C-alpha cells in the first residue's frame, strides 16, 4: 500500500531543502531589502534635496 | 550623489552670497560715479550759461 522508507526519504530530503531555502531565503530577503531600501533612501533624499 | 553633494551646494550658495555682497557695492559705486559726473557736468554747463546771462 505504502512504502515506509519512501516517506522517510521524501521527508528528510524535503526538510533539508527547506532548511537550505531558509538560508537561501536570506538571499532573497537581502535582494528585497535592497529593492525597498532604494525607495526608502529616495523618500528622504528627494525632500531633503528640495529643501 | 544628491545627499553627498548637498554640502557642496550649500557651500556654493554661501560663496555666491559672498560674491554678490561685493558686486552689489561695486555696481552701485559705478552708478554713483556716472550719476555724479552727469549732474556735475550739467550744473557746470548751467554755471557757464548763468555767467554769460549775468554779464
Amino acid at each position: 500500500g505504502i512504502n515506509p522508507t519512501l516517506f522517510i526519504a521524501q521527508l528528510i530530503n524535503f526538510l533539508l531543502l527547506i532548511f537550505i531555502l531558509r538560508a537561501l531565503l536570506y538571499r532573497p530577503v537581502m535582494n528585497l531589502l535592497n529593492e525597498r531600501t532604494r525607495r526608502i533612501e529616495e523618500s528622504v533624499r528627494d525632500a531633503e534635496k528640495v529643501r | 550623489e544628491q545627499l553627498a553633494n548637498a554640502r557642496r551646494d550649500y557651500e556654493a550658495e554661501i560663496a555666491r552670497a559672498r560674491q554678490e555682497a561685493a558686486k552689489i557695492v561695486a555696481q552701485a559705486q559705478e552708478r554713483a560715479k556716472q550719476q555724479e559726473a552727469e549732474i556735475i557736468a550739467q550744473a557746470r554747463r548751467e554755471a557757464e550759461r548763468l555767467k554769460e546771462e549775468a554779464r
